[PDB]
RNA sequence: ACGACCAGGGCUACACACGUGCUACAAUGGCGCAUACAAAGAGAAGCGACCUCGCGAGAGCAAGCGGACCUCAUAAAGUGCGUCGUAGUCCGGAUUGGAGUCUGCAACUCGACUCCAUGAAGUCGGAAUCGCUAGUAAUCGUGGAUCAGAAUGCCACGGUG
RNA sequence: CGGCACGUAGCGCAGCCUGGUAGCGCACCGUCAUGGGGUGUCGGGGGUCGGAGGUUCAAAUCCUCUCGUGCCGACCA
RNA sequence: UCCUCCUAAAGAGUAACGGAGGAGCACGAAGGUUGGCUAAUCCUGGUCGGACAUCAGGAGGUUAGUGCAAUGGCAUAAGCC
């Protein structure tokens, strides 16, 4: 509940001086996240899907959900049958440890990092950020190697412009292009 | 490769020099010395420097000065 | 720890594995290994109790890891805007050694086709 | 010459005339020339006329050419017993009725408008007329 | 939106119901208050009607909305329609599953033996 | 003047092809310690000990010797141990980057060497073809000349065999 | 002209039927012999599939628009 | 032979060696029910991720989707789980 806390402090006071209104339930808030591994493919990936997925579990204490193909499959073919990414919808307990593991087990783990983007828009002014190549974790998948190392996070934060979207998630820091 | 830490910084740019130090650009200096290797008074020229055939102006920067600006021409091109 | 750049590798000498630190090799090893005062005898594998500091300190020393890899490769682009030999020989992929294209530079032009 | 490029289908019927127009009206010109009459021009006819206008108005002014021929109109063809198939498409004709503004000149004085137009027509089908701006 | 998925989950029952013609019991839930109305044969008008704002109900309540606010509407379900003395209630459950105080409230209508 | 003289370039391109060599693909081994024995040549615009400093190449200081005297010279594989364990690696060193050294007035296309890093391709080579009958082959160094300064070349000498 | 079959690496057929890969023959080109060639041992490359895209995840194919080319018929009087 | 649309003149039904296309089935769920769910397209951002896999949001409002032709019809959704 670390992050939860610090939002119902002195998180919602800082944007409230920032950004005054006649309201302060109105104030920009993390909705779910998203940990999403599309694994991809379908030659052999059935048994590479279960590396794929362990590896959300790893980080998330709950298994994820395979998504089948949606409209339209290109050059990669192969249906709109055939699950092919994984993905899961945080709780804000798995929220608020992942928020000290972005931070606390992400950025102190790293190939490099000296920012990614300085912002990020999403129509409301989410941030939506790949780690690239992922992080090491408590995991045993380190030893075995990831097919697709990587994942994508959205944060997917109720907004309305990226420029209060950055000072929220400044609030315990997240970096960025400094 | 390699300048030692002995660079030429060369006497017929030494002359340019004495004739660039009340004036800025005024020509591309037809300097025939490649060895160079120049004062920042003389940074920020054309120096036209030779490459076998015809001079080329280069417009040197700092870090054309870490080495010889002959360098910095070709002197043969390839298609 | 296993510090920046993910692995350190195990199950052989303290030596060989500080070898494989990207940035790290054969002499700069037994350097950091010197200056802990710590042994090669001993594998990696133990990972010392004092030697877990001097992981990150003496390869915080060094330029090594992505700030290394930063430097080098913005100076690639450095002399190639400058119109230097160095410079256009690196997008014709060509050496600068003096090699032989006659006939070799087969690491510069890839293999022989 | 002149024809749908992605075809909505390849034949149609003949068509029928019922006349009057509702397209009347310069809308990039200044000077035009409306029908009298009715027919097909078979876009040979547009070509044509396209043709004997830009010589004469030269690099000065510029036109417009209202319709587009858009039945293509079939024949079937020689010697052969008629009643067996429908035809193949030998034409793209343009249905035209009267008050139906054809052509559309600009940038150049009433009088050579007129006669750049009377010299294009008769390579044309049917009776033309004049066409001023109009301050509508 | 949930105004929305709302209305178009209600809007089959409020086909097939209106079509039989019956004296329907519309229920209507809220996380603090409940509304249910029980509309006419023919669905013109509203006959009788409970809700957890009457003072009538609130006396045997903790607070509004607590269930004992559905058990304060069993009596309220046995008592306004057997004033009228109707009995031909049809659930009309307002694109609302039958758990909590859905399932309450219609169960105690069971209680008093309205006929389903 | 296709003469003549100089500065720069080009002789060491390159998108390729071929020939003659060198170095590996490994534990008959590699790296680390220490340790075992040589032969034949070279030299005052020379080789250069010593001692000082440099991680080093080497630089500073300078003895000695034109020389079976002294300097090059410490032979190296080898050996006894230390290890690594058959992994593209602790193998391998290409590439490049940075840092430096030396000969020169000056190493830009076209210098070599060292230092640290980067760390390549390659896991013994189809078709084919050649060398070599003994101190040879094989492999391992050593020395010379040309050398201001660039030897996997040539030329010579021994080790094991 | 119309019917109906097919153009597929330099060149000629498979694969189409029952959507996919695009193979194979010899030639081209390189290696290797041989003094050199030819030949050949032997290595690699070569097709908008005749033009075209609608169906569809997938079109040389199926279907439709279409080009010449080949083949069958323009006959009874 | 059968189905759809147009021709077919706003009832109906309708000719041609008229204009277009399908069918000669499939399914035990793709049926039934009950409960739930809501596209296409493009924009933007986001590892692999390519213009377009997947995720998120926005715009948009069925331009989609209907086991399979075309028309009519489908948000109460018949669609989709």
């Amino acid at each position: 509940a670390k992050l939860h806390d610090y939002y119902k402090d002195e998180v919602v006071k800082k944007l409230m001086t920032e950004f005054n209104y006649n309201s302060v339930m109105q104030v920009p808030r993390v909705e779910k996240i998203t940990l999403n591994m599309g694994v991809g493919e379908a030659i052999a990936d059935k048994k590479l899907l279960d590396n794929a997925a362990a590896d959300l579990a790893a980080i998330s204490g709950q298994k994820p959900l395979i998504t089948k193909a949606r409209k339209s499959v290109a050059g990669f073919k192969i249906r709109q049958g055939y699950p092919i990414g994984c993905k899961v919808t945080l709780r804000g307990e798995r929220m608020w440890e992942f928020f000290e593991r972005l931070i606390t087990i992400a950025v102190p783990r790293i190939r490099d990092f000296r920012g990614l983007s300085a912002k990020s828009f999403d129509g409301r002014g989410n941030y939506s950020m790949g780690v690239r190549e992922q992080i090491i974790f408590p995991e045993i998948d380190y030893d075995k190697v990831d097919r697709v190392r990587g994942l994508d996070i959205t944060i997917t934060t109720t907004a309305k412009s990226d420029e209060e979207g950055r000072a929220l998630l400044a609030a315990f820091d997240f970096p960025f292009r400094k | 490769r390699s300048l030692k830490k002995g660079p030429f910084i060369d006497l017929h740019l030494l002359k340019k020099v004495e004739k660039a130090v009340e004036s800025g650009d005024k020509k591309p200096l037809r300097t025939w010395s490649r060895r160079s290797t120049i004062f920042p008074n003389m940074i920020g020229l054309t120096i036209a420097v030779h490459n076998g055939r015809q001079h080329v102006p280069v417009f040197v920067t700092d870090e054309m000065v870490g080495h010889k600006l002959g360098e910095f021409a070709p002197t043969r091109t390839y298609r | 720890a296993r510090i920046a750049g993910i692995n350190i590798p195990d199950h052989k000498h303290a030596v060989i594995a500080l070898t494989s630190i990207y940035g790290v090799g054969k002499t700069r090893s037994k350097a950091i290994l010197a200056a802990a005062g710590i042994a090669e005898d001993v594998k990696i594998s133990e990972l010392s109790e004092g030697q877990i500091d001097t992981l990150r300190d003496e390869v915080a020393k060094f330029v090594v890891e992505g700030d290394l890899r930063r430097e080098i490769s913005m100076s690639i682009k450095r002399l190639m805007d400058l119109g230097c030999y160095r410079g256009l020989r690196h997008r014709r992929g060509l050496p600068v050694r003096g090699q032989r294209t006659k006939t070799n530079a087969r690491t510069r032009k890839g293999p022989r086709k | 010459m002149l024809q749908p490029k992605r075809t909505k289908f390849r034949k149609m019927h003949k068509g029928r005339n019922r006349g009057l127009a509702q397209g009347t009206d310069v809308s990039f010109g200044s000077f035009g020339l409306k029908a009298v009459g009715r027919g097909r021009l078979t876009a040979r006819q547009i070509e044509a006329a396209r043709r004997a206008m830009t010589r004469a108005v030269k690099r000065q002014g510029k036109i417009w050419i209202r319709v587009f021929p858009d039945k293509p109109i079939t024949e079937k063809p020689l010697a052969v017993r008629m009643g067996k198939g429908k035809g193949n498409v030998e034409y793209w004709v343009a249905l035209i009725q009267p008050g139906k503004v054809l052509y559309e000149m600009d940038g150049v004085p009433e009088e050579l408008a007129r006669e750049a137009f009377k010299l294009a027509a008769a390579k044309l089908p049917i009776k033309t007329t004049f066409v001023t701006k109009t301050v509508m | 939106d949930k105004k929305s998925a709302r209305i178009r989950r209600a809007t089959r029952a409020r086909r097939k119901l209106q079509e039989l013609g019956a004296t329907r019991l519309v229920v209507h839930r809220t996380p603090r208050h409940i509304y249910a109305q029980v509309i006419a044969p023919n669905g013109s008008e509203v006959l009788v009607a409970a809700s957890t704002v009457e003072k009538a109900i609130a006396e045997q309540l903790k607070y509004t909305g607590n269930k004992d606010a559905a058990a304060a509407v069993g009596k309220a379900v046995a008592e306004r329609a057997l004033e009228k003395g109707i009995k031909d209630v049809s659930f009309d459950r307002s694109g609302f599953q039958y758990h909590g105080r859905v399932q309450a409230l219609a169960d105690a209508a069971r209680e008093a033996g309205l006929q389903f």
